[PDB]
């Protein structure tokens, strides 16, 4: 179950 | 944090940071630049959460790995190994939770208090919510129940901004919705709340997307898919 | 460093470290282990290499891009950045001199002098070459010249013991001769020194596995295409 | 042009 990858701007 | 160094000089270094995936160094500066005690853009916000996101990701990372090897070593059948494992395991957790708290430290001083948007105001406060799971994730003790409920009324209140001030298709509308559904199906033991959001969530924007440009359609259809991802996975 | 840590304890941690990717952890404890002062089994020499190997590779990464991007705001027909780019790439390359100085102080205090035999020194030695030879991939000033011979000098002395002590097809010695020969193709601006050095390494390492076990065979023929891919690249 | 990647035990 993923959350948002959000690692990239 | 940074004192010395200009506001400008930090966000410009924080952006050379993230190119240079030197995320640590990312943070530091992001995190002198909300010490600086300025309102943040929309564009600093994102440097603000790419920048913790991926150092708590690697601690989170590490955790998993350390915290998976310590409960083989307390298995039917073990040989002692001696105290390092689980040491060790305390050391990346203590770190992760120092990281935490320190995101949590910045919203509460002072950025919440002054984000008077919606915009703005749901962006911290699903921050929020996501820095308490963090904590959740490692948490055993007399406190697991108080930070649950912590993630769980920032989520809350991040929802009900976004439900009266922002269209269903949203990205951080969007994104809120996944992580609290992500909360209530691996930290809240909560698995058909978690599906039951992540559904009328996709159906929601859906019937939203309409309204959107070409650039704006493809932001929103990208979250929907990881909704869509995770319904396939729980269902 | 890490003084009050068994010895035992800093290894286990450190293959703990490596296993959840924890690479700055992972050299802090090989680094205390050395410092204790016992030498260095086989396995452990492995250990704090991989661990350094990772910690400096992630800063050179990082210098290449801030490098590229200062070299690109430094051309004609240039938009004033100020001085952020400069001084970020310095705070990098400041960073891992230090980590270079740090692994050359280990080797120098007191790993090398009390390695006898030839798998130990030679394997030292090759540090030795590689940690100059990342120190000259940053040097700009009247002192790049001497770190380009100091690199050399230990390469040189590493290959001298491994053509006398160690069959062709010896990991380590497999392993020196590519790095040497990179040294020589990229900092040395000798490119045919390192098309020959390849070339022979490969050819009489090739003449050699007819000897060697089928897991043996693995491991040298591994290397062997390395060299080739080199040769591939070079010529 | 390649050195030994090293960063595996
Ligand atoms: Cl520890
Ligand atoms: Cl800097």
């Amino acid at each position: 179950a993923g959350s948002i990858p959000g690692r990239r701007s | 944090a940074m004192g010395s160094m200009e506001r400008a000089s930090l966000i410009q270094k924080a952006k050379l940071a993230e190119q240079a995936e030197r995320y640590e160094d990312m943070a530091a500066f992001m995190k002198g630049a909300v010490e600086k005690g300025e309102e943040l853009s929309c564009e600093e916000r994102n440097l603000l959460s790419v920048a913790y996101k991926n150092v708590v990701g690697g601690q989170r990372a590490a955790w998993r790995v350390l915290s998976s090897i310590e409960q083989k070593s307390n298995e039917e059948g073990s040989e002692e190994k001696g105290p390092e494992v689980r040491e060790y395991r305390e050391k990346v957790e203590t770190e992760l939770q120092g990281v935490c708290d320190t995101v949590l430290g910045l919203l509460d001083s002072h950025l919440i208090k002054e984000a008077g948007d919606a915009e703005s105001r749901v962006f911290y406060l699903k921050m929020k919510g996501d820095y308490y799971r963090y904590l959740a994730e490692v948490a055993t003790g007399d406190d697991k129940k108080r930070i649950i409920d912590s993630a769980r009324s920032a989520y809350q209140e991040a929802m009900d901004i976004s439900k009266k001030e922002m269209p269903p298709t949203n990205p951080i509308r969007l994104g809120l919705a996944l992580n609290f559904s992500v909360f209530h199906y691996e930290i809240a033991n909560s698995p058909e709340e978690a599906i039951s959001l992540a559904k009328t969530t996709f159906d929601e924007a859906m019937a939203d997307l309409h309204t959107l440009s070409e650039d704006s359609y493809k932001d929103s259809t990208l979250i929907m898919q990881l909704l869509r991802d995770n319904l396939t996975l729980w269902t």
